[PDB]
RNA sequence: GUACCCAUAUCCGCAGCAGGUCUCCAAGGUGAACAGCCUCUGGCAUGUUGGAACAAUGUAGGUAAGGGAAGUCGGCAAGCCGGAUCCGUAACUUCGGGAUAAGGAUUGGCUCUAAGGGCUGGCAGCCGACUUAGAACUGGUGCGGACCAGGGGAAUCCGA
RNA sequence: UGGGUCGGGGUUUCGUACGUAGCAGAGCAGCUCCCUCGCUGCGAUCUAUUGAAAGUCAGCCCUCGACACAAGGGUUUGUC
């Protein structure tokens, strides 16, 4: 989903520096990914195979 | 600098001229500083300086085009900060070319995107935001 | 920093509601949609049930 | 348990959600056969006059939401249908809905 | 099982109009054995053929 | 001569064709009303088929923040007012009109008050229609709450 | 630690349900212990029950509360 988000931001010479600005924000479940192969490639004048 | 702010008064709007020059309306004819669109009307936020006549006022006001800056808009402008805020009508105030104030002081409230653009017109500061 | 509305008085979270800056100089903020008509249309909080101002003065919870 | 009864509380509002005015209450009563065609099983399927009458009480555009409904499987004992077995749908009045769970009679 | 005659004449025998007439579902086989108005009358006086109150009209609103 | 249809299916139109064809009877509520809308007596299956889904395009219908004709040959279409009561109504004119000119205020609900009649006897007693005006109370300024329904003004050309 | 249907919560949308009671109600009608807010009924609204009632997935979230169901079916497919 998306929620916003109130950030402190850092942009010097700027009518920001030093304000709190609101902007979307998405957010992603990225669960631990479980390891099972292993490919190799060799670079053949064709491409990779 | 100045950011993308709602356009809500495009070229034809009649907008109220907040100032003692003598004008009551302003009639907007086009806008400084911009590029068009095939078949795209040329829209004005706040703080944009526009070319205007006075279609309603002064006789020695009427029928000549003049520099003019919006300070109050109806279009809900999201604010960095973010918030969304709207005036009670669209209204402006006339200057020159340099950016000075032919007026002397100015009636209703300024938003702060015009205030931070022209120091002359904040100068008289009515009531900011 | 977190204001409370003018009409129904919770408390409006940033990036929320509108603000409305009338032509005398009063700056209001409002919540949502529904509370930013019944201002406009010239509605009494007061008189509305489910804003603050009525609890307050019928003393609903304390 | 091949001839139980038992009643269930069907969600109309749930299954006429994206009908249409013209459509609802066919497509309501099209709804309760599948469902007892999937509760029961039995691909004969009978709906009662007063249970027609409770879903048309209120017109053609505004069905009741929730309906208790008793469904009894019995056999046909009629010697011209494969399956045998009929599902009669009957309605059956009540008040409230909360705190209504699908039970089997007797 | 072609009741068609019977609720066209029962109508005119009851001089009534042809909605106003209820058959008896039940016994709809000896219904159909009726093809005079000699019959539908005795059927009348039966019970099978009836006539339906007409609908009502309140009139205590007006 | 006497049946029957007399019709979005018995007539004509090459047909069970949104076309055409002369008459009588015609209720209740709202409403000024045979307007529009809702019911009763009386008819009907939605007009030469149904099931499933709601893609583009299309045919009818309704809204959209800010601007309000800047689009277009053209305000084309669409849109505003639209009824009733009370004030006020211009230029011109053949003095009849313009005129519902234009421009304003009100409109609900429930309790009330006052006025507007007839008949019997030598000023009193009873009987029944809905109209007007005013005031009080009250509903989240909503009140022609649906339907019904005049945008207006300034001028030119022509035709009374 | 199967999915499904109900139900229970969370969230949400509207805005405070019927009934009841009131020494709240512009007032009206009947009655008399002639009545020091006299009694009864009617009476737009208003107050307490009441952040109440109502809907909430059919393309919202959670459940291991309750019910039934399930390895049940048809067609086709090999490289001396
Ligand atoms: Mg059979
Ligand atoms: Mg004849
Ligand atoms: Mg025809
Ligand atoms: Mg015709
Ligand atoms: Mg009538
Ligand atoms: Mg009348
Ligand atoms: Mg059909
Ligand atoms: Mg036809
Ligand atoms: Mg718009
Ligand atoms: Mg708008
Ligand atoms: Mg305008
Ligand atoms: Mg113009
Ligand atoms: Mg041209
Ligand atoms: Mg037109
Ligand atoms: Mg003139
Ligand atoms: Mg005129
Ligand atoms: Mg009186
Ligand atoms: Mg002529
Ligand atoms: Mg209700």
């Amino acid at each position: 989903g998306m929620t916003h988000i109130v950030r402190e931001v850092d942009r010097p010479g700027s009518k920001v520096n030093k304000k709190e600005v609101v902007e979307a924000v998405t957010i992603v479940e990225t669960p631990p990914m479980v390891v099972v192969g292993i490919v190799g490639y060799v670079e053949t004048p064709r491409g990779l195979r | 600098a100045k950011f993308r702010i709602s356009l809500g008064l495009p070229v034809g709007a009649v907008i109220n001229c907040a100032d003692n020059t003598g004008a009551k309306n302003l009639y907007i004819i086009s806008v400084k500083g911009i590029k068009g669109r095939l078949n795209r009307l040329p829209a004005a936020g706040v703080g944009d300086m526009v070319m205007a006549t006075v279609k309603k006022g002064k006789p020695e006001l009427r029928k000549k085009v003049h520099p003019a800056v919006v300070i109050r808009q109806r279009k809900s402008y999201r604010r960095k900060d973010g918030v969304f805020l709207y005036f009670e009508d669209n209204a402006g105030v006339i200057v020159n070319n340099k950016g000075e104030m032919k007026g002397s002081a100015i009636t209703g409230p300024v938003a702060k995107e015009c205030a931070d653009l022209w120091p002359r017109i904040a100068s008289n500061a009515g009531s900011i935001a | 920093k977190v204001e409370l509305c003018s009409f129904s008085g919770y408390k409006i979270y940033p990036g929320h509601g509108r603000r409305y800056a009338r032509t005398d100089g009063k700056v209001f903020q409002f919540l949502n949609a529904k509370c930013e008509s019944a201002f406009l249309s010239k509605r009494n909080p007061r008189q509305i049930n489910w804003t603050v101002l009525y609890r307050r003065k019928h003393k609903k919870g304390q | 348990n091949e001839v139980v009864t038992r009643e269930y509380t069907i969600n109309i509002h749930k299954r006429i959600h994206g009908v249409g005015f013209k459509k609802r209450a066919p497509r309501a009563l099209k709804e309760i056969r599948k469902f007892a065609m999937k509760e029961m099983g039995t691909p004969d399927v009978r709906i009662d006059t007063r249970l027609n009458k409770a879903v048309w009480a209120k017109g053609i555009r505004n069905v009741p939401y929730r309906i208790r409904v008793r469904l009894s499987r019995k056999r046909n004992e009629d010697e011209d249908s494969p399956n045998k077995l009929y599902t009669l749908v009957t309605y059956v009045p009540v008040t409230t809905f909360k705190n209504l769970q699908t039970v089997n009679v007797d | 099982s072609m009741l068609r005659l019977q609720k066209r004449l029962a109508s005119s025998v009851l001089r009534c109009g042809k909605k106003k007439v209820w058959l008896d579902p039940n016994e709809t086989n000896e219904i159909a054995n009726a093809n005079s108005r000699q019959q539908i009358r005795k059927l009348i006086k039966d019970g099978l053929i009836i006539r339906k109150p007409v609908t009502v009209h309140s009139r205590a609103r007006c």
